[PDB]
This record gives structure tokens, C-alpha cells and sequence, in this order.
């Protein structure tokens, strides 16, 4: 019954920073019914607040909360490196409920990605399967968009798109998409140019083999 | 030798100060309800008493509009004491934390401008901040209505010393 | 400090029905309430149910009334959740969180390693691996593994030697799953130094002998 | 000592607190009397007085009445009824003869002609104590035509006189 | 300490109140069990505790039970969940182990059969304090036929022991 | 101390009706209520009904609807209770007791000497006392009195002035007569030399009768 | 309405013993209103102790009171000779009703019953009748005629409570004849049995 | 709804006297709603008594005021010159209502 | 001190309509209530009530249509227009606030009164 939403949805912010994430709810929660969740990556999600601004045994004081009503605010005073992760709001006056989540990144620089196409294997050509991978590495932020064209003319079939998540000391990205075909439709097109998209470039960077 | 309140001098003598023991002063100022989508605002005159370390704020009967099956009530505490209180004083012992504090049954009557129906909803101290006291109300159902009838509610909760 | 303990991975075929064990350890009273959370693909955590010592009775939410159904073992003090006619939506990673002492306000304050069920009708199948190279001062290589239905799919560049080596996470394509490896070395070190990633998948008992070029 | 004022005093050769104003126990044994529009009936109780700090606890026993209007009051004579060596005076507010909302809570009355009672919410609060009479304010919640009040149990605290 | 008794301390080198007795503040997590007639069940709470001056306060939240009697008891055992240095015994009222009829208020109870709850209003006392438990009675409004109670959050109150 | 004194026993035929009276002496206020109990034969206690003087109108136990009547002299501080068409199931009895420091708790904190209620046809019959003598250190004196009606008959011994080894035996009915037996035990040395005397009062027949063994 | 039920029903007990009695409500009440009155053999009801465990004024230490809900107890930490009566437990929260009651009697050491036979006075004999009292004195526990070696019509016997001091009971048969019948015999015999092996007989001639 | 009925009407009293003006409620309302206003001639009601018992700011000491449930009076301790004017009980518990005036003159 | 300044005394016609002003000064907050009492030949009669925070007026059920009462939050001043009036109309009209009086509902400051006369005659 009681929705709970959660602002922003991702996050990014340097260190020393001081985030607030917001939980919102569709009906009016006694504070002492909204809690706090931290889940880092591979990890259980452990309790981070409990009745909206009681710390949790051993979480750092620089955590708070804070609100009422319909209105409810996780804060931390400065940001450290630890503090990646997702934060959930949930609410216990009704039907137990999460918010959904709240993704926290590290702001690093805006990174170009350093484009790399590959031909399709030997050992996969004679298999009667061509795969041709294009990888790209290094970039910030992770919004980043690829479009594969075969002799000039677009292509949407085939391709498999694979993000990774922020790196724990470059803080970058990398995306890697694999566009497999057929050895006999492999053998029908001449030229296959990889292009990718992002913030750092007006021009989109195209690496291309024949 | 030295004396700390509450311990001070009567007549000449090691007592207990009755200031302490008994104060009394005056609230003026704005009760906010604040619900599901529903605000409204009412102006009231409250008693205030500080006994012991207790402070009680004896609220009178005020209407009121709609309000949800669940909701809060503040009370601002930052204009409206009567001198030389100050809104620092309304401060609890539990300071700005989040509590379920003086819990008590409160009959609030609902009506759309005819004869109002009582219900009986759950009314306690959650958290004073910042000068604002907010009153948790909430249970009981609901009905449709347009105005609600509150009753004279007395809250008490104990007093900040340090 | 009490701890909590979730039973291994579970594979299931679609329709089938798993059960899934939470073991308590560490308790100082016994009123504590047993809870089971559901995190999807995306990270969306949802609760499904929670018993009672003294309630004699389990409360499901709505939504999985039918598909999971909770159960207690009180001598060995371990839940169990009975997941039924299992889908390919159902494939997720299940928690469970106990009220210890969050049992008035209704926080989960404990909570388990998780379980991860896998709802797949595609068999064992050993993977393929293709190593792709290209043909300025820094060159980079490629390692590719397709074909592969169960996971997990462990590569390592030179014997685990050099990691300065980007892997990407596995991708669903027709019940098969396809991981890549990017390593990127200098330009004169590649013609001098021999680069073989090497990839073992414990499943299919299959090791690969991969070289570059 | 002369060096000592109440509730200050000597604890086992020491400066502290008298346990006469940390707790004492009395009883009343008196009337208690409605008065409404129009409506006017008595009912002896044994109520048990505890005195804790600088508070009084009436701890009224649950009794039966007669009609009650919708506003009206209730008031215990202390004239008589106290346990020595508690007095009339003991009874005396903080704040004296002044008219106050003190203490307002909720009373579920049950309202009957004979047959099954109809449970009334009425507004309950202490105002004002005058020549050992403690009067009560009962108002709000509706009525129904009846003969018959049943009254809960109910405890009337307030500060007390020092 | 030598010339000076409980509540009455040092207070930044002077006579004055100690401040663990204006306030303090404890948490108890344990078992509140109705007893009415032929109906018995058990709810775990986690609840507050308020120690300031001559009271304890055990603010209670809000419960959900099963059948309640029109007659009936509340129990609260606190032999055991109280949060160190509280112990069992400062949960004593002053009166000791007497009968009383003390802190008297109304509770509304929403009795329900698992659909919309009927608000029912009853009399709510603490009457005895016996071994560690603290008997509260529960009484009059009414009843209707019903399975579950929804329980309010209710603070109990009363004098605490110093002897 | 309040007090409270009963009325004296009454004999009263089936289908006839009887009042009792019950007055308070030594009361601190006036708002004590009265009550009326009855303890039947084999000592089973039932509550009549009370009076209380600010609701101005008597409470009966529907039990006794109809058969009792309470009144009230609050002028002479008395109170009354009227038993209407009595039977032989009415014979039994009847104490006032009254709420006084029970007030709001309703104990019965003062109690009444008693009201012994006989219901029966048969006429008032004088006593006949008969002195009953008869070896050993111990000598055994008896006083039968028998033929009488009806109860009770008080039975003392040289006025009140022995009283240790005295053994009065209650009286069983043989119907319209009853029938009471005294044993009085001395050493050897002092009855012979030292007179001993059986007196018998009866307050129904306004017979006492001495006789000497 | 509100059944108390109290048990036991009958009680027997040594001077130091502790005695419960318990009373069972069939619904529950607060223990505000539950009451206990002590009744000796010929006397008033007293009211012994009010509230559950409130001691009315002038009852002995020993007596303390207990119990919740439907469940209440009267106890005696230690038994005296004076404690033995008719407790009933009353309560107030409904219409008032008063518990079965328990009677508590001294268990004491058996004694032979000493037999006293007494032929009919000068005054009966003149009056037209004849009676023969034996009595039968000062025996534990609690529990016929011969007129020429033969053994009915006419016997009225009575029962006395136990002793207040010498914790015995007592009893007396009175067999009741007409004159005529009187004297037609010779010897009458009283013999009574108590748990002696042989009745003890006292007969006259 | 609730009507207030003052006794006297108009009465005349010289200085010294103790002057009782009664306010006779047709409801029993709360003594917390319950006011004094006092009018001089030619001048508006002006606040004298307020919730039955307390003074307003300003007003001489001998005014006093008492009453609950039904039956509240105004009270003048000795009456002074100045205290010749028209007072109006007013009450607050339901629509407002007031007394229809007292009016106090001298002695001749 | 709070003070209450009125219109001036007012004549008009009978059957014509008449609006009344009452400005509030040096108050220290804005959530007193405005009131309006009328007093004839003396009896006073309380016609209606403006509150800040109600966002509507509260009248008498005697002075409903006779009386309708409006306020200039801009300027601080309160209106009262009359309609339809009578010779039963002519009297000193009061405004009055709740201020210090706000729960328990006491005038606890008036205002001069403005004297109304309705005649036909010129």
C-alpha cells in the first residue's frame, strides 16, 4: 500500500561531499516506522538507520537521517570512498516496503573512451560463427552509446551490449559489445565501422577494419 | 557551602527551589496538522506548566479541518512563550530524538457540518526540533468528513536540564 | 553477536520447486521474527513473508501468496522457504532478515548471506573460447568465452600474472551466456612477451588452452 | 537541622531527600458529586491518594451513576474522607483556586437505560479546586437518552500546593 | 558522597541533584502476554524506558494481539530483557507488591476478525507488580466477536521504588 | 467501632411475612450501604440486596425479587428487610452488613450479630428440663432438656461460673420438638461436696427453669 | 453471573501446617474485588481480607492473600488451634457472590471416646416417660443400643463441632421410651465403636 | 443556543458596598468560557473579568469573579464611583452569546 | 498596545446597503480573529467572526444574509456590509478580535463602535 520513493535514483560525488538521499512516501509514516539500508556490492544489505535518525551499531556517525511525515532524508555530512553503494528507505507502519534504491559513484574525471575493434577468430571462423568484439575503455561517466554499421548501413541484430561497474581505483568504466554473425553473412560485407558516443566528444569515434 | 539548582537557598536554609517545584507560564501561537495531503492551521492559547522536571502543555479544545487516519500535529514553539520562558525551554530530556512518548487515546469528532462522530485516535510525543514539538496522531479509521473536532489534550513529556 | 546462515545456490528447471534453508545462531531470547526478501535482477528488494514464534502462523505478502510458503523447524532453530512452480522471473537472489531488535518498529537488523536460485531449462554445455587480436604505443588484446550455461566462468591473463584487464559480466543470449576479457598492454611489450588468458569452468570440467595469435 | 528545609532533610546522618516527598500513600473516602443541566446526583467512593514529588494522584475506583448531560462537572469533597494525618490543605493545587485545563484525557462513560451500554467519548480535565472541593470538567462526545452511567476508573493528578 | 545521599550528589563541585535522577533513560524487549477468560497469547515489544524523578515510564508501542475477554489482564516480564545497568528490580513501583488501581486511563482497542477493526473503548490500569512482572488490567466497553486485536501505543506509568 | 445490632429471633408461620431490623451506631458518615445476606442451612452465603441512601432505590439479586422488601429509617439509622410468604426454604440466617470502608471495592468489612429466621406450624411448647446423674477419678454430670419448641435455648451452668468441661449438644428436631443435651465433667472430690446446677432459659415460651442435679 | 468455586471443600489439618485455599472465578476479575471472610463455629461472618492481599485490621500475620485473573488463594504460613473455621472468598466486580466455602479442622492425636451412661431422672419417670442419655466425649476423628443382650426406634443423637482448646469432638445419644416400656426390661447397654478393637459398652441395671 | 439571564437588571448602590451581579447560564458550561465586559456610558464594552476568575490588565483589584456549571457572579469588594456602568457576561462554549447587561447607578 | 480603528458614523436610506471598516494596529501576530458585535437601542448580539486560517467566515444564524463579512489581508482591515437595512438596524456596530482571548473566545480588545442611523427622511 505505502509507496516509497527514492531521489535521486543514481548518485555521483567526490569525496567530502554531502549527499542526501530523500525517501518519499505516499501516506503519512509515523518516524519511528522509516529505516535505512546500505548494500555495497556482493554484499547483504545491512541496516544503516532504524526510526528515521537512530544510528545502527557501528556505522559511522558521519550517517544520519531525519524527516516526518511523508518526507524522509538520508544524509551523509562528508563523503568517503567506503561510502559507495545503494541505499534503501523502507517503511514498517503498513505492508512492509523498500524504496527502491539509491546508487552512490565517484565523480573521477571525464574520461574518453579508447576505442578497440577486433576481427572475428580463426578457431570461430571455422566453427561457421563470426563474432567481431569492439571494446571500450576508460570513459566517465557511464553513459555511453554504440552504433555498429556494416558498409555504411546501420545494424541493430545480433549485438550484445556488456557494462561493468565503476572501477575501485581508476573510478572509470569500460563497455564491451560483441556483434556475432554468421560466417556466410561475415563473408557478404566488406566494411564494419565501430562508433561510439559519449559526453567528451562532439564526433563520434569510429575505429573500423576491412 | 556551594549550592546547584534545583538546590538553593530557602529562608536561609538548604531547600529545594520552588521554581523548580512549580512555574507557570503561556503559549500563543499556531498548531499545524499535517496529513495525508491534508495542512491546515489553527491559532490556540495554551496553558503551560513546569513541575519537577516534567513540562506539561495543557492544550484547550480547537477545531480543526479534515485530517488522515494517520497524521502529526506541531506545535511552534519559537514565538508565542509568555517571558521570560524561552523556546529553549520546551526542549525535552530526550532532546531531538525519536520517541513514543506520553501515549494516550485522544476522541477527535468528525463531521461534514452535522452531528460529528467520534473517533478514538492514538496521540503521542515523537520528536521536538528546532523549537517544534510534533504530536503523532494516528488509528481508529476514518471517516469522510470536512472538519474535525479536537478535545482539550494535555502533553507532557520531561524537561531538558543540561 | 547473532548470526545468520542461508543454505548454497540452488539451479532449478522452470516448474519445479526449491527449498531454501536459514539457519539463527547467537540469540539471546527466542521471540524474534523470521523474515525473507527478494532482490531481483536490478537490485529491487521486496518482501515476501515473515513468521512468528507466537503467532502460530506465517503472513505472506499478496503478491507471493501461493508462490512461497514459510516454514519452521524449532528443535534445530532454522526457517525454510518453498518456492513453487518456479519461473524464469523467479530467478533471483533471496534473503532472510530477522526482527532481533528491531520487533516493534519493524526493522530488519540481521540479515543473511543470501541465496541465489537460478531458473533456467538449458543443460550443462562447455564454453568456447576465441582470443581476438588486431591486425601507436599501446596495444590491446581480447579474450572471448561464448556457449557456456552455467555459471560462473573464471579467466586469468598469463596465469594470473599480470592484472593491470577489464571483464565484462556475463550476458543471457538463447540459454547461453558470453563473457569477455580486455587486456591492454605497451606496444613494444606485446611481439615480446607471450599474452594466453586461460579460462576453467568448474561445471562443465573443462579447461581451455588459449594463445594470442 | 537548622540548616535543612523540606524536602531537603537528614538521610541516615546525610544531606538528601525526605522519602515523605519521594512517596506517601493515603486513602479518601467521600462523595462525588454530578453536576449538569439539570442533572444532579451523588456516589461514595474509596479512592487511593498517593503523593509522589511535588504531584497528587487521586486514583478514583470505577463507579455508577445516573444521567449525565452533554457538559458537566464532577467534583470530590475533601472536606471529609481524608486518612489523617492527611489534611483538606494536602489537596490544594499548585495553582491554587485558579481555573486551569490541567490533565484533559479521554473517558469512555458508558450510557444506559437498563439494557446494553453505549460507550460515550468525554472530554475529562482538572479545573479549578476551591474551598477543599476538586471540580472536574466532563463534556463532549454526544449523549443518547439514558438512565444509567457507567463510569470507568479513572485517575485525577495534578501539582500539589507546597 | 560522605555528607551527601542520592539524589542529592556533587554537582560540578556543589550541592545539587544528580542528573540520573532528573532523567534516564533504558529499553526493555521482552514478552507482553494477555491473560482474559480461557484466552492466553504472548507478543514480543521492544519498548522505552523513561526514568525521570519518582517515575518510571514504559512507553509502549503499538502491538497487534489476538481475542481479548471483556475481563482480562496484560503482563509484562521483566525478569529478563532489560537493557544493562537496569535491572529488574528498578522496575518496582514505589507501593511495592500492593493492589492498586493507579495510572487509570482509556485505551481504544481495534478487535477485527482479519477485516476493518471495531474500536473498542476499555479501562487500562497498572494494579500489581509481583516477581519482576507488572500486571496492568484491561476492562469494560464491550466486546464484539473477533480474533485479532489491534493494540495503540500506550505509555504506563507509576512511581518508582528507591527503598 | 460501628456497631450493628439485629433483631431478636422470630418465629413466623408459612404463607405469613416478618421484617427485620438492622441499626448502625458509631459511624463516621452516612454514606455506607447497607447489605442483607443469607446463610442457609448447610452455610452456603447469598447476597439479598443493598440499600445505598444517594440512589435512593433499593438493588435486589433477582433471586430474591420479590421475597425481600428493604427499607430504611434514616432517622433512626435502622434498616429494614421484609421476607413475604415465607417458606420452609426461607428458614435460615439473615445478617445486615455493611459497606463501609468497602466502599468502592465491595467488601463486606462490617457484619451483623444475625438474624435466625424459623419457619414452621407448630405451636410454642415450654422446655422440660431433666438433671441426669449416675466409679473414678472423674465424675460426668448430664442435663437433658427435651420437648420443646423452638429454638434457641441458651443452657448454662451454675450461672455462667463453670465453663471448662462443658459440652453443649445442639439440638436435632423431632418435628414440633427439639431436643438439646449438656455434659459436664469434675473431678470426683468436687462435685459431691460442692453443688452443681443445670439452669435452662427459654426466650420463646417465657420458661427458665433450675434444676439441681 | 461470576461462579466462584472453592477448593477444598473440606480441610484437615495439624497445628504448623500451611494451609492453601484456593478460589476459582469463572471469568476474570480484577484483584480489587476479591474478598475473603472468616466465619468461627457460632459466630458472624468477619471479613479477613480484602482486596486479594489487603489484611483486614486485627487478623493475624499469617494470613496472606494471592492470585490474578481467575485464580485466587487464601494462605496460612502456619496453622493455629484458633485458625479453624469456614473461609468463603466473595467477589465485587458483577453481581456479588460468595464462594462454596471450606471448612478447616485440627487433625489431633485419636483418643478413646470416654462413654457416660445416665438412666431417666425422678421428674421424667413421674412425667410419663423415660429417656437414656450416654455421651460420648472427647474422640478423633469424627466418626447402637443393647436392652437384654438385644438391639432403632427412638434414637435422636447429636454431633458436636471440634473443641476450641482440646481439639476432640463429642457426641450424645439420647434413646427416648415410654414408661410402660421402661422397666419391662433389665439391663441397657450403650456401646460405642471408634477406630479400641473391642466397643466400649457402659450398661446399667 | 445557551441564553445567559443577569440578575439584577439595574440596581443602585452607594460607595462601600459589596455590589453581587449573577450570571444565570441556560447549559452548564465550562468555567473556562465564561467572561465579564464592563461598559461605561458613552464607551465601549471593555474586557473585565475573563475564563470566569482572572483579572484583565488594568482592571482595580476589587473586581472579582466566581461560578461554575450554570451559576456565575461578579463581584465588587466596595464599590467606588468610577464603578457605576452597564456589565455584560459573555460565554464562549458554544455561539456567542451575552447577558443582557447589569446596570449599576449611585444612591440618592 | 493593540488598538482597533473604525469607520466613521454612517447614514443611509432605508433598503440601501451600508459597509462597515475596522483596521487592527500594532499587533505582534496575524492569527487573531476578527468579530463583530452589534448593540441596539442595549443588548449586544455577536454577528460573525473571520479567522486567518479558516479561509472562511463564521456568521450567526440571525445575521445570516443580513451581515456579510470580508478582510483586505493586504491592508489589515476588516469589512462588514449590511443589506436590506431597517430602522431595526439602527445601531452602534463593534468590532472586536480575539487576541489574547483566542481559545477560551473573550473580547479582550474592542473598538470604538460606529453609530449607524437608517431613516427616510432627507
Amino acid at each position: 500500500e505505502i509507496v516509497l520513493t527514492q531521489s535521486p535514483t543514481t548518485m555521483a560525488a567526490s569525496p567530502g561531499e554531502k549527499i542526501i538521499i530523500t525517501c518519499s512516501a505516499s501516506s503519512s509514516i509515523s518516524s519511528n516506522y522509516l529505516h535505512w539500508y546500505q548494500q555495497k556490492p556482493g554484499c547483504s544489505p545491512k541496516l544503516l538507520i532504524y526510526r528515521t535518525s537512530k544510528l545502527a551499531s557501528g556505522v559511522p556517525a558521519r550517517f544520519s537521517g531525519s524527516g516526518s511525515g511523508t518526507s524522509y532524508s538520508l544524509t551523509i555530512g562528508t563523503m568517503e570512498a567506503e561510502d559507495v553503494a545503494t541505499y534503501y528507505c523502507q517503511q514498517g507502519s503498513s505492508i512492509y516496503t523498500f524504496g527502491g534504491g539509491t546508487k552512490l559513484e565517484i565523480k573521477r574525471a571525464d574520461a574518453a573512451p579508447t576505442v578497440s575493434i577486433f576481427p572475428p577468430s580463426s578457431e570461430q571462423l571455422t566453427s561457421g560463427g563470426a563474432s567481431v568484439v569492439c571494446f571500450l575503455n576508460n570513459f566517465y561517466p557511464k553513459d555511453i552509446n554504440v552504433k555498429w554499421k556494416i558498409d555504411g548501413s546501420e545494424r541493430q541484430n545480433g549485438v550484445l551490449n556488456s557494462w561493468t561497474d565503476q572501477d575501485s581505483k581508476d573510478s572509470t568504466y569500460s563497455m564491451s559489445s560483441t556483434l556475432t554473425l554468421t560466417k556466410d553473412e561475415y563473408e557478404r560485407h566488406n566494411s564494419y565501422t565501430c562508433e561510439a558516443t559519449h559526453k567528451t566528444s562532439t564526433s563520434p569515434i569510429v575505429k573500423s577494419f576491412n | 557551602p556551594n549550592l546547584r539548582y534545583p538546590i538553593a537557598d530557602v529562608s536561609g536554609g538548604i531547600g529545594m527551589s520552588p521554581n523548580y517545584r512549580f512555574r507557570q507560564s503561556m503559549w500563543i501561537g499556531i498548531v499545524s496538522y499535517s496529513g495525508s495531503g491534508l495542512n491546515w492551521r489553527v491559532q490556540v492559547n495554551s496553558d503551560i506548566f513546569i513541575v519537577d522536571d516534567y513540562i506539561h502543555i495543557c492544550l484547550p479544545a480547537f477545531d480543526g479541518f479534515s485530517i488522515a487516519d494517520g497524521g502529526d500535529l506541531s506545535l511552534n514553539f519559537v514565538t508565542g512563550l509568555l517571558p521570560p520562558l524561552l523556546t529553549g525551554d520546551t526542549e525535552p530530556a530526550f532532546h531531538n530524538d525519536v520517541v513514543t512518548y506520553g501515549a494516550q487515546t485522544v476522541a477527535i469528532g468528525l463531521s461534514s457540518g452535522g452531528t460529528p462522530q467520534y473517533m478514538s485516535k492514538n496521540l503521542w510525543v515523537e520528536q521536538w526540533q528546532d523549537g517544534v514539538l510534533r504530536l503523532r496522531v494516528e488509528g481508529g479509521g476514518s471517516i469522510t468528513h470536512s472538519n474535525s473536532k479536537w478535545p482539550a489534550m494535555t502533553v507532557s513529556y520531561p524537561r531538558s536540564f543540561t | 553477536e547473532v548470526q545468520l546462515q542461508q543454505s548454497g545456490p540452488e539451479l532449478v528447471k522452470p516448474g519445479a520447486s526449491m527449498k531454501i534453508s536459514c539457519k539463527a545462531s547467537g540469540y539471546s531470547f527466542t521471540g524474534y521474527t523470521m523474515n525473507w526478501v527478494k532482490q531481483s535482477h536490478g537490485k529491487n528488494l521486496e518482501w515476501i513473508g515473515l513468521i512468528n514464534p507466537y503467532n502460530d502462523g506465517p503472513s505472506y505478502n499478496q503478491n507471493f501468496k501461493g508462490k512461497a510458503t514459510l516454514t519452521v523447524d524449532k528443535s534445530s532453530s532454522t526457517a525454510y522457504m518453498e518456492l513453487l512452480s518456479l519461473t524464469s522471473e523467479d530467478s533471483a537472489v533471496y534473503y532472510c532478515a530477522i526482527h532481533y531488535y528491531g520487533i516493534s518498529y519493524w526493522y530488519f537488523d540481521v540479515w543473511g548471506a543470501g541465496t541465489t536460485v537460478t531458473v533456467s531449462s538449458a543443460k550443462t554445455t562447455a564454453p568456447s573460447v576465441y582470443p581476438l587480436v588486431p591486425v601507436g604505443s599501446s596495444v590491446t588484446l581480447g579474450c572471448l568465452v561464448k556457449g557456456y550455461f552455467p555459471e560462473p566462468v573464471t579467466l586469468t591473463w598469463n596465469s594470473g600474472s599480470l592484472s593491470s584487464v577489464h571483464t565484462f559480466p556475463a550476458l543471457l543470449q538463447s540459454g547461453l551466456y558470453t563473457l569477455s576479457s580486455s587486456v591492454t598492454v605497451t606496444s613494444n611489450t606485446w611481439p615480446s612477451q607471450t599474452i594466453t588468458c586461460n579460462v576453467a569452468h568448474p561445471a562443465s570440467s573443462t579447461k581451455v588452452d588459449k594463445k594470442i595469435e
